[PDB]
C-alpha cells in the first residue's frame, strides 16, 4: 500500500489548493471559515461542482444527503477527516 | 533425451470384485512437460504476491 | 422522444422514471410523514435497546419471529381446499412421479427386450 | 527491499535509472531476438515450398485422353 | 518468433486447411482480429494519453 | 439548506469524542509485553532436510517395495531405430534400403 | 450516511441529484479531461437555461423528460469509486472489523499485554456508564409526546452531559482495521 | 479457396467431393500404372513406433530425423538437413494429392462433355 | 520505515491553461459565450513530465535502435567469422 | 458377543452409584472403553459370518453400524453436558440411563440372528427416544413431534409383525441363516404382493421414504441435541439394515414391485434438496438433507446390485457421522444465540475462526467431496443406478448440484458476511465443543484410508 497517513492540515491544504484554482472565487478573499452561499455568492450548481471536485481529487465519493449540506471548507475538512479516521 | 515414459502404481487402495483402484500416477509427455511450467508460473506468482499482499 | 423503458418482473421500474412522486398532493406528504414517523419510532426504540451498557444479550426482534412463524408454523391453519390449491397440489405432486415412472418403464422394457433378442453387445459388462 | 520514493502531488514521479536501463535493455533484447530469428529463418514466416498451380499441369501426366479414345 | 507465435500461428494454419465447418473458420479469424483489437485497447487506454489518476 | 445548529453541535461533540477514542487506540512503547520462556548455510540445510531426505525415502520405497510387486512400475519400451545395437543381445538392426536421395 | 433523512426530497434536491448523476455519467462517457470539461460546460449551459422558471407545474413537467433522456444515455457501465457501494473494493475490509466488546472476552494472560490500553478502556467504560444514565433522562425529557417524528438526535446541552446514543458511533473498528 | 465457391455456387456435379474420391478406375488415365514404393518395412516402423497417422510413405525421413534427435541430444538444433528432407517429401506428397484432385476434376469434365455430345448426337 | 518526510505542496500560481490543449475547449466555449471555471484545476495533467506523449506505434517499437544496432553487429560478426 | 452387552448393562449400576459431580466423567470414560472393546468386531471374514451363539451373530454389515453405535455415546454425553448444567442429579442420571438403554437396544438389535427378536428390539428402541424427545425438549411442540414419531413408526411396523408370524407359520423358521439358505421365489399373486408391502413399508417409513417423512423434521427440530444425533446417525439406519436383511425372501417380486418406491425416492431427493434451499431454520435444513441422503440409500437398496449394497453401506456410515457433526455445530450456535434461526447470527467466522473451520470441513464432507467415503457411497450408487437405467444420471446430477448449492449456502449465511451488531454474547468456543467436532470428523478422514471396513458383506 505505502499510503502516507494523511493528516488534518494536509487535508486543509488540499481543500484550499482545490478551491484556489476554482476561478469563480478570488483566492485572496477565501478563508477556511468562509461560507459559499453568502460570503462568496456561489450557486447551488456551483456548490455541487466543488463537491464533485473534492470527490475526484480525494479518491472517495460523498453521498448526496451529506454533500448538499457542506458550505464551508472547514466542515468539508471535518467530514473528510471523520470519514478517513484522522487523529491529528 | 530418450523419450522415457512411465506409470507408477505404488499404493493399492481397494479391490471391488474384478476392479482394482490403486494410487496411480501417469508421467507421460503431457505431465512431465506441464509440471515445470506450472511450478515456474507458481514460483513467479508467489514472489509477486510476497509484495502485492504485504499488508 | 426516446424509446420507452418497459418494466418487467425481474427488471422493475426505476425510481426516477416512476410517476407516483411527480403527482404530489398534501395527502401524499402526510403519508410520507407518517411513514417516517413510524420508522423513526422503531429506530429510536432499537437504539435505546442497543446502547444500553446493562444489556448482555440479543435484541429480540418481533418482526423476525413473526416472519418465521408465518413462513413455517402458520401455513396449515390458514389453508383451505379450493380448486386452485387442489389442482396445483395434484399436478405438482403426482405428475412428475408418473412421468418419470413412464420414462423409466419404457427405457427398461426396451433394454429388456433387446436383451431377449440379443442385439445389445454386453461384452466386458462384468460389474453391475 | 527497494529505495525510498516520496509522493509528488501533481509532479512527475521519481524514476531510478535502474528500472529505465533494465526496461530499455529488455525491449532491445526482444527486438534483437525477433530480427535475428527472422534473419536466420525466413521460411517459417513466408513458407519454404512453392504452391503448384493446378491449371498449368498438362493433361499428359494427369491421364486425360482427348475425348475420343475411351 | 515469440512464445505465442509458435502455438497460435500453427493453430491458425492447421485450422485453415482441414475438412472443418466454415463458420468455425470465420469465427476463429474474427476472434483473433478482436484479440489484437482488445490488446490495442488495453495499451492505448492504459499507457498513451495524459494522466487521469488522482493528483 | 445546510447544517442546523443542533446538528453542528452534535457533530462537533461526536467528532471530539471520536478523536479522543482514536488517540486512545495508540500503543505505548512498553505496551506489547512478551513473557519469555524457552525449553549459503540456510540453503545447505534446506536442500538436506527438504530435498535429500524425501529423495532417499521415495527411492527406497519405490525400489524395494513398489517394484517387488509385479507390474507396479512399467516403462514404455525405448524406440528402436535402424542402426542401433541392443545392450542385452548385441545384435545390430539392419539399415534401410538406400532410398533415392535428391535434395 | 451520517445525516438523518427527511420524509421527502424537495424539487431542488431532485434537480441537484440529477445534475450530479448526469455529470458523472458524462465524465464516464468522455474519457479524456478536455472533452469532459467542454461537454460539462455545455451540460451546465443546457441545465441552467430553465433556472428562473416560476410555475412548478412546468418545472415538474421538466426534469421528467430529462430523467428519461438520462436513462436512455446512462452509459450501462459507469465509473464507480473503489469504496463506493458498487466499487471493486466496496466491502473488502468488512471481514476485519472486530467489535470492541470482543476485548471483554480476552484471557487474563492476553490482557497482561497492553495493560495501559485496557486501563484506558476501563476509564472509557466508566464514562459510558455514567453518560448513559444521564442520556436516557435527557432524551426522555426532550422528545415530544407520541414518539419522535424524525431520526435526528439532539446534542449535549449541559456542561458534563454527553450526546445521547454516542457509544456505537464513537467507537468503531476503523476504516481499515488491518 | 476458389474451388469451394465454384462448387457451392456453380454446378455441384461439375467437380467432385473429397468424401467420395476417387470415382474413376486407376487405369483410366494411362495403362503403365506405376506403383508407389515404400522403403520402410512394417517391423522397423513398429519398432520406431512413430504414430498411426505418421506411418505414411514419408516415414523413412521421419525415422532418420528421430535418430538424429536422439543421437545429438544437447544440441537441439544439431541437424536440419534430414528435417528439411522430411518437409520436402511431405510437400511432394501434398503435390501428388493435388494432382489426384485435379485429375479427378478434369476426368469428370471430360465425362460430362462425352455425355453431352452423345445426348446431342442421339437427339440430332 | 515509512514515507514520513512532510511533503510540501506546490504553489497555485504555477498551473496555467497556456501550453495545453485546453485552449481549444476555452475558445469553443467562448464562441458560444461561456467559460470553464475548472480549466486550471487539471492543467497539471499537461504541464510537467506528462507533456510529451508517444504514439501507439512509437510505443510499440520501444527499443528498435539498440536492438537493430546489436543485430547488425551480430550479423557482421557472424559473416566475418563463418567466412573462414 | 456378551463381552459387549454385559458392560453396557453394567453402565447403569455404575452411573446410578456414582457421585453427584462425577457421573459425566465415569460415563464418558467407560463408554469410550466399550467402544474400544467393540472395535474388535471389524475383523470379519469372506465366509458366512461370526456366529457367536444361537441368539447373536455378526456380519460385516452389522460390524460398522455396531462400531458407530458404540462410538456415538461418548459424543452424546459430551454434547448433553452443556444444557443439563442446571438439572438435578436424579434427572441427569435418568437421562444417562435412557441413553445407555438406547445403546443397549441398538446393540442387541443389530445382531439379532432371529427376525422376531430383531423386530422386538427394533420396536423397543422407540420408548427411550420418545421419552428423551418429550421430556428434555425445549420447545412447546415436542409433544406433537413425539406423537408423530411414535405413530408414523408404529403404523408401518404393526403389519410387519403379522407378516413375520405368517412367515414363521409357513416356512417354519425365522432364523436368518435358515431363511437365506432355504429361500424360495415368491409367485406373482395378490397375497404375495401384500406380504411384500407389509414386510417393506415398516422399514421404509423409518428411513424415511418421501411422502412418509413428515415426522423427521418435527422429531429432529424439537428433540434435544443428543436425541437429534441419535436420530440422524443410527435410528435412521435401522430401516436400511432391516430392508437389506429382509429383501432376501422377496425376490423376484421385488424387481417389478420397487417401481413406486424407486420413483418416489428419485423425485423426493430432488424435492427435499430444493426444500433445503429456501429454509429459515438450521436443524430443519439438516433434517431435510438427511431425508435426501436416505432417499438415495432407499434407491440403492431397491436396485439390488452388489455395488448398490456397498455404496448404501458406505453412505449410511458417512451420512450418520456427517449429520451428527452438523447437528452438533447447530447446537453450539443455538446455545449462544438462543434463537435457532439461520439469518439472525451472521459473520461468525470473524469471531470464532476454529468453529468456522469445523463448519467448512463438515460442509465439504456433506458436499460429497472426494476421496471421502461420502463420495465413495454416492458414486457407487450412481454407477449402479446408471447400470439400472441410463436416465437416472439426470436426477442424480441434479441432486448433486442442489446438494452443493444448499451446503455452501448454509456455510456462507452463517459464517461469511458482516457480523450482526446487536449480539454481544458470543463467547469464545470452549474446549469441549472443539473436542466434540474433532472426534466427529477425524474418524471420517481415517476411514477414507480403509474403505473395505465399511463396504459391507458384498465387498
Ligand atoms: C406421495 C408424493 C406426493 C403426492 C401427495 C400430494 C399430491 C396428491 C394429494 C393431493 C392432491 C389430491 C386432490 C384431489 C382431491 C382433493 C379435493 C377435495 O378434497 O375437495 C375439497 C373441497 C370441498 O368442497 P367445498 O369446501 O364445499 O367447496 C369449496 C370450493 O370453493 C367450491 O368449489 P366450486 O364450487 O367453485 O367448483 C367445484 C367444481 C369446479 O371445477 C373446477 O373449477 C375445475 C375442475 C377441477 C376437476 C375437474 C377436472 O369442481 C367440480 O365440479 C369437479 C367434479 C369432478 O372441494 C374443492 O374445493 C375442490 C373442487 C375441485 C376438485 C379438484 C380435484 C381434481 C384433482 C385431480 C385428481
Ligand atoms: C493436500 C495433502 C496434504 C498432505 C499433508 C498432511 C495433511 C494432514 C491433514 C489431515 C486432516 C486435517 C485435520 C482436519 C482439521 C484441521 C485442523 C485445524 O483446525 O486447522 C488448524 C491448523 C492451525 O491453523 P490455525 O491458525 O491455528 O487456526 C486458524 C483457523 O483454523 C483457520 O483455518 P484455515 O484458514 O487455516 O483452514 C483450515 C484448513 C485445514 O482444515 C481442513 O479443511 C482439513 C480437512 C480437509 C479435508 C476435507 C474433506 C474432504 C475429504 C478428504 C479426505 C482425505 C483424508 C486422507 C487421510 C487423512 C488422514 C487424517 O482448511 C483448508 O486449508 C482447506 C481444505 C480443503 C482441501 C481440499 C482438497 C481435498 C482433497 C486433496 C487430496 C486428498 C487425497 C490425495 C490423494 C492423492 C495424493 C496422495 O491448521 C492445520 O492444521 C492445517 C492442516 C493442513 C490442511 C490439510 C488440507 C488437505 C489435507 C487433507 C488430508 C491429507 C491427505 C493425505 C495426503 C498425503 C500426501
Ligand atoms: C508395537 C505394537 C503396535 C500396535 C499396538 C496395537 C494395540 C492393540 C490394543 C487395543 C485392542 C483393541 C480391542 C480389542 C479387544 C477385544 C478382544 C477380546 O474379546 O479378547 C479378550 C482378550 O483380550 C485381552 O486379553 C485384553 C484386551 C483388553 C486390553 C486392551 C489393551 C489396551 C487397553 C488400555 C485401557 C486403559 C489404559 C490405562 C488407563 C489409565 C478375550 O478373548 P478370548 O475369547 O478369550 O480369545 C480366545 C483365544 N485365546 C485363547 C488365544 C486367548
Ligand atoms: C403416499 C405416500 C407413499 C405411500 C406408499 C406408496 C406405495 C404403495 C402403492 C402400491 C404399489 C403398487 C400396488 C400394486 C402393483 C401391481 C400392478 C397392478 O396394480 O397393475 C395392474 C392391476 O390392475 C389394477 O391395478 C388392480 C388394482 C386396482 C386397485 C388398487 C388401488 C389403485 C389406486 C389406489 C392408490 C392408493 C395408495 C395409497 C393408499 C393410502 C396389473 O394388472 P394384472 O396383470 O392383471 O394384475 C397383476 C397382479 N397379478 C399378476 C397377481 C394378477
Ligand atoms: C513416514 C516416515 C517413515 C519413512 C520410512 C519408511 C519408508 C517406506 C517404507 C515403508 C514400507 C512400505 C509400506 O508401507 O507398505 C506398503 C503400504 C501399503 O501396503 P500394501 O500391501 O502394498 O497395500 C495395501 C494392501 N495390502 O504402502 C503405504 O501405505 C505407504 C505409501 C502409500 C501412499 C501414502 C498415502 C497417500 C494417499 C493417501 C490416501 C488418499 C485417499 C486415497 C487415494 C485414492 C486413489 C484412488
Ligand atoms: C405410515 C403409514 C403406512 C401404512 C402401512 C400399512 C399398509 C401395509 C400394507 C398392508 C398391510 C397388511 C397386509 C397383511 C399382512 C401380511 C400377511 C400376508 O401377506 O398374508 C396374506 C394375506 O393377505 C391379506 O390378507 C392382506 C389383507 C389386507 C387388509 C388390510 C388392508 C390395509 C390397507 C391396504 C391398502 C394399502 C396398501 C398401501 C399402503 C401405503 C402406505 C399408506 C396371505 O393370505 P392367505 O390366507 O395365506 O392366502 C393363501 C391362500 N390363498
Ligand atoms: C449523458 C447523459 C446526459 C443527461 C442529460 C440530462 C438532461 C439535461 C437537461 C436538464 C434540463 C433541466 O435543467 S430541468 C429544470 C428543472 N426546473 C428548474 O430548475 C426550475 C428552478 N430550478 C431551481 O430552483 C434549482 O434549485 C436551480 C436554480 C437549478 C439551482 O438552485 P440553487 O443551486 O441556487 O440551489
Amino acid at each position: 500500500s505505502d499510503a502516507p497517513p494523511l493528516t488534518l492540515e494536509a487535508i486543509k491544504d488540499r481543500v484550499l489548493y482545490v478551491l484556489k484554482l476554482y476561478d469563480k472565487i478570488d483566492p485572496e478573499k477565501l478563508s477556511v471559515n468562509s461560507h459559499f452561499m453568502k460570503d462568496l455568492g456561489l450557486d447551488s450548481l456551483d456548490q455541487v461542482e466543488i463537491i464533485m471536485a473534492m470527490e475526484d481529487e480525494f479518491g472517495f465519493e460523498i453521498p448526496d444527503i451529506d454533500a448538499e449540506k457542506l458550505m464551508c471548507p472547514q466542515e468539508i475538512v471535518d467530514y473528510i477527516a471523520d470519514k478517513k479516521d484522522v487523529y491529528e | 533425451h530418450t523419450g522415457q515414459e512411465m506409470i507408477i502404481s505404488n499404493w493399492h487402495w481397494m479391490t471391488l470384485q474384478t476392479v482394482e483402484l490403486s494410487l496411480s500416477f501417469k508421467m507421460d509427455y503431457f505431465s512431465v512437460m506441464f509440471i515445470p511450467v506450472a511450478l515456474f508460473v507458481t514460483w513467479s506468482i508467489m514472489e509477486f504476491s510476497m509484495w502485492y499482499m504485504h499488508s | 422522444s426516446f424509446p420507452k423503458y418497459k418494466p418487467s418482473r425481474l427488471a422493475t421500474l426505476p425510481a426516477t422514471l416512476d410517476p407516483a412522486e411527480y403527482d404530489i398532493s398534501p395527502e401524499t406528504r402526510k403519508a410520507q410523514a407518517e411513514r417516517l414517523a413510524i420508522r423513526s419510532r422503531l429506530k429510536r426504540e432499537y437504539l435505546l435497546q442497543y446502547n444500553d451498557p446493562n444489556r448482555l444479550g440479543v435484541i429480540e426482534d418481533p418482526a423476525l419471529i413473526r416472519w418465521t412463524y408465518a413462513r413455517s408454523a402458520n401455513i396449515y391453519p390458514n389453508f383451505r381446499p379450493t380448486p386452485k390449491t387442489s389442482l396445483l397440489g395434484a399436478l405438482f405432486g403426482i405428475g412428475p412421479l408418473f412421468f418419470w415412472y413412464y420414462v423409466f418403464k419404457t427405457d427398461r422394457d426396451k433394454k429388456e427386450k433387446l436383451i431377449q433378442e440379443g442385439k445389445l453387445d454386453q461384452t466386458f459388462n462384468i460389474s453391475y | 527491499g527497494g529505495v525510498h520514493i516520496e509522493p509528488r502531488y501533481r509532479q512527475f514521479p521519481q524514476l531510478t535509472r535502474s528500472q529505465l536501463i533494465q526496461a530499455e535493455f529488455f525491449s532491445a533484447t526482444m527486438w534483437f531476438w525477433i530480427l535475428w530469428r527472422f534473419w536466420h529463418d525466413s521460411d517459417a514466416v513466408l513458407g519454404h515450398f512453392p504452391y503448384p498451380d493446378p491449371s498449368q499441369w498438362t493433361d499428359e501426366e494427369l491421364g486425360i485422353l482427348p475425348d475420343d479414345e475411351d | 518468433y515469440l512464445t505465442g507465435f509458435y502455438s497460435k500461428d500453427l493453430i491458425i494454419e492447421a485450422v485453415n486447411m482441414s475438412y472443418t465447418n466454415a463458420w468455425a473458420l470465420l469465427m476463429t479469424l474474427i476472434a483473433t482480429s478482436l484479440t489484437a483489437a482488445y490488446s490495442t485497447r488495453i495499451i492505448f487506454f492504459a499507457f498513451l494519453g495524459k494522466p487521469r489518476f488522482p493528483p | 439548506s445546510g447544517y442546523t445548529p443542533d446538528e453542528k453541535l452534535r457533530l462537533q461533540q461526536l467528532r471530539e469524542l471520536r478523536r479522543r477514542w482514536l488517540k486512545d487506540q495508540e500503543l505505548s512503547p512498553r505496551e506489547p509485553v512478551l513473557p519469555p520462556r524457552r525449553v549459503t548455510y540456510r540453503h545447505s540445510i534446506f536442500a538436506v532436510t527438504h530435498v535429500l531426505i524425501p529423495v532417499w525415502i521415495i527411492h527406497y520405497y519405490l525400489k524395494y517395495h513398489v517394484t517387488a510387486k509385479p507390474y507396479t512400475v512399467v516403462e514404455r519400451k525405448p524406440r528402436i531405430f535402424p542402426g542401433d545395437t541392443i545392450l542385452e543381445t548385441g545384435e545390430v538392426i539392419p539399415l534401410m534400403k538406400e532410398f533415392p536421395d535428391q535434395h | 450516511a451520517f445525516s438523518a433523512p427527511a420524509a421527502y426530497l424537495t424539487h431542488q434536491q431532485k434537480v441537484l441529484r440529477l445534475y450530479k448523476r448526469a455529470l458523472r455519467h458524462l465524465e464516464s462517457w468522455c474519457v479524456h479531461r478536455d472533452k469532459y470539461r467542454y461537454f460539462a460546460c455545455l451540460m451546465r449551459a443546457r441545465f441552467d437555461e430553465h433556472k428562473n422558471e416560476k410555475d412548478m407545474v412546468k418545472a415538474t413537467q421538466l426534469l421528467r423528460q430529462a430523467e428519461e433522456e438520462f436513462w436512455y444515455g446512462q452509459h450501462p457501465q459507469p465509473y464507480i469509486f473503489p469504496e463506493s457501494p458498487g466499487g471493486t473494493s466496496y466491502e473488502r475490509y468488512e471481514c476485519y472489523k472486530v467489535p470492541e466488546w470482543c476485548l471483554d472476552d480476552w484471557h487474563p494472560s492476553e490482557k497482561a499485554m497492553y495493560p495501559d490500553y485496557f486501563a484506558k478502556r476501563e476509564q472509557w467504560k466508566r464514562l459510558r456508564r455514567e453518560s448513559w444514565e444521564r442520556e436516557v433522562k435527557q432524551l426522555q425529557e426532550e422528545t415530544p409526546p407520541g414518539g419522535p417524528r424524525t431520526e435526528a438526535l439532539p446534542p449535549a446541552r449541559k456542561e458534563g452531559d454527553l450526546p445521547p446514543l454516542w457509544w456505537h458511533i464513537v467507537t468503531r473498528p476503523r476504516e481499515r482495521p488491518m | 479457396g476458389a474451388h469451394l465457391a465454384r462448387r457451392y455456387l456453380g454446378d455441384a456435379s461439375k467437380e467432385p467431393d473429397p468424401l467420395r474420391m476417387p470415382t474413376f478406375p486407376p487405369d483410366y488415365g494411362f495403362p503403365e500404372r506405376k506403383e508407389r514404393e515404400m522403403v520402410a518395412t512394417q517391423q522397423e516402423m513398429n519398432d520406431a513406433q512413430l504414430m498411426l497417422q505418421q506411418r505414411d510413405y514419408c516415414a523413412h525421413y521421419l525415422i532418420q530425423l528421430l535418430k538424429c534427435k536422439r543421437d545429438s541430444f544437447p544440441n537441439f538444433l544439431a541437424c536440419k538437413h534430414e528435417q528439411h528432407d522430411w518437409d520436402y517429401c511431405e510437400h511432394l506428397d501434398y503435390v501428388k494429392r493435388m494432382k489426384e484432385f485435379e485429375r479427378e476434376r478434369r476426368l469428370l469434365q471430360r465425362k460430362k462433355r462425352r455425355e453431352q455430345r452423345e445426348a446431342e448426337m442421339a437427339r440430332g | 520505515e515509512h514515507g514520513h518526510s512532510k511533503m510540501e505542496l506546490p504553489d497555485y500560481k504555477q498551473w496555467k491553461i497556456e501550453g495545453t490543449p485546453l485552449e481549444t475547449v476555452q475558445e469553443k466555449l467562448a464562441a458560444r459565450g461561456l467559460r470553464d471555471p475548472w480549466g486550471r484545476n487539471e492543467a497539471w495533467r499537461y504541464s510537467g513530465g506528462f507533456a510529451n506523449n508517444v504514439s501507439f506505434v512509437g510505443a510499440l517499437l520501444k527499443g528498435f535502435k539498440w536492438g537493430f544496432a546489436a543485430f547488425v553487429v551480430a550479423v557482421g560478426a557472424e559473416y566475418y567469422l563463418e567466412s573462414q | 458377543m456378551l463381552k459387549i452387552i454385559i458392560p453396557t448393562t453394567m453402565l447403569l449400576p455404575m452411573t446410578w452409584m456414582s457421585k453427584h459431580n462425577m457421573i459425566w466423567i465415569n460415563a464418558t470414560v467407560h463408554s469410550l472403553l466399550i467402544s474400544l472393546i467393540s472395535l474388535s468386531l471389524l475383523n470379519q471374514l469372506g465366509e458366512n459370518s461370526l456366529n457367536f451363539s444361537l441368539t447373536f451373530f455378526s456380519d460385516s454389515l452389522s460390524a460398522p453400524l455396531l462400531v458407530l453405535t458404540t462410538w456415538l455415546l461418548p459424543l452424546m454425553l459430551m454434547a448433553s453436558q452443556s444444557h443439563l448444567s442446571k438439572e438435578t442429579t436424579t434427572r441427569k442420571k435418568l437421562y444417562i440411563t435412557m441413553l445407555i438403554l438406547l445403546q443397549l437396544f441398538l446393540i442387541m438389535t443389530f445382531t439379532a440372528t432371529e427376525l422376531i427378536l430383531f423386530y422386538i428390539l427394533f420396536e423397543a428402541t422407540l420408548v427411550p427416544t420418545l421419552i428423551i424427545i418429550t421430556r428434555w425438549g425445549n420447545q412447546t411442540e415436542r409433544l406433537n413431534a413425539g406423537l408423530y414419531f411414535l405413530f408414523y413408526t408404529l403404523a408401518g411396523s404393526l403389519p410387519l409383525l403379522v407378516a413375520l408370524v405368517y412367515i414363521q407359520n409357513t416356512t417354519g423358521s425365522l432364523n436368518f441363516l435358515i431363511i437365506h439358505y432355504w429361500s424360495h421365489p415368491l409367485s406373482n399373486s395378490w397375497s404375495n404382493i401384500f406380504m411384500w408391502l407389509a414386510c417393506i413399508m415398516a422399514f421404509m417409513v423409518k428411513m424415511p421414504l418421501y411422502g412418509l417423512h413428515l415426522w423427521l423434521p418435527k422429531a429432529h427440530v424439537e428433540a434435544p441435541i443428543a436425541g437429534s444425533m441419535v436420530l440422524a446417525a443410527v435410528l435412521l439406519k435401522l430401516g436400511g439394515y432391516g430392508m437389506m436383511r429382509i429383501t432376501t425372501i422377496l425376490n423376484p417380486l421385488t424387481n417389478y414391485m420397487a417401481y413406486p418406491f424407486l420413483m418416489l425416492s428419485m423425485w423426493g431427493m430432488i424435492m427435499t434438496s430444493s426444500i433445503c434451499l429456501r429454509q429459515t431454520d438450521l436443524k430443519s435444513l439438516i433434517a431435510y438433507s438427511s431425508v435426501s441422503h436416505m432417499a438415495l440409500v432407499i434407491v440403492a437398496i431397491m436396485i439390488q446390485t452388489p455395488w448398490s449394497f456397498m455404496g448404501a453401506t458406505a453412505l449410511m456410515i458417512a451420512h450418520g457421522l456427517t449429520s451428527s457433526m452438523l447437528f452438533c455445530l447447530a447446537n453450539t450456535n443455538y446455545e449462544r444465540v438462543h434463537s435457532r434461526t439461520m439469518i439472525l447470527a451472521r459473520g461468525l467466522q470473524t469471531l470464532l475462526p476454529l468453529m468456522a473451520t469445523w463448519w467448512l470441513v463438515a460442509s465439504l464432507t456433506n458436499l460429497a467431496l472426494p476421496p471421502s467415503i461420502n463420495l465413495i457411497g454416492e458414486l457407487f450408487i450412481i454407477t449402479a443406478s446408471f447400470s439400472w437405467s441410463n436416465i437416472t444420471i439426470i436426477l442424480m446430477g441434479m441432486n448433486m448440484m442442489i446438494t452443493a448449492l444448499y451446503s455452501l449456502y448454509m456455510l456462507i449465511t452463517t459464517q461469511r458476511g458482516k457480523y450482526t451488531h446487536h449480539i454481544n454474547n458470543i463467547k469464545p468456543s470452549f474446549t469441549r465443543e472443539n473436542a466434540l467436532m474433532a472426534l466427529h470428523i477425524l474418524p471420517l478422514l481415517l476411514l477414507t484410508l480403509n474403505p473395505k471396513m465399511i463396504l459391507g458383506p458384498l465387498y
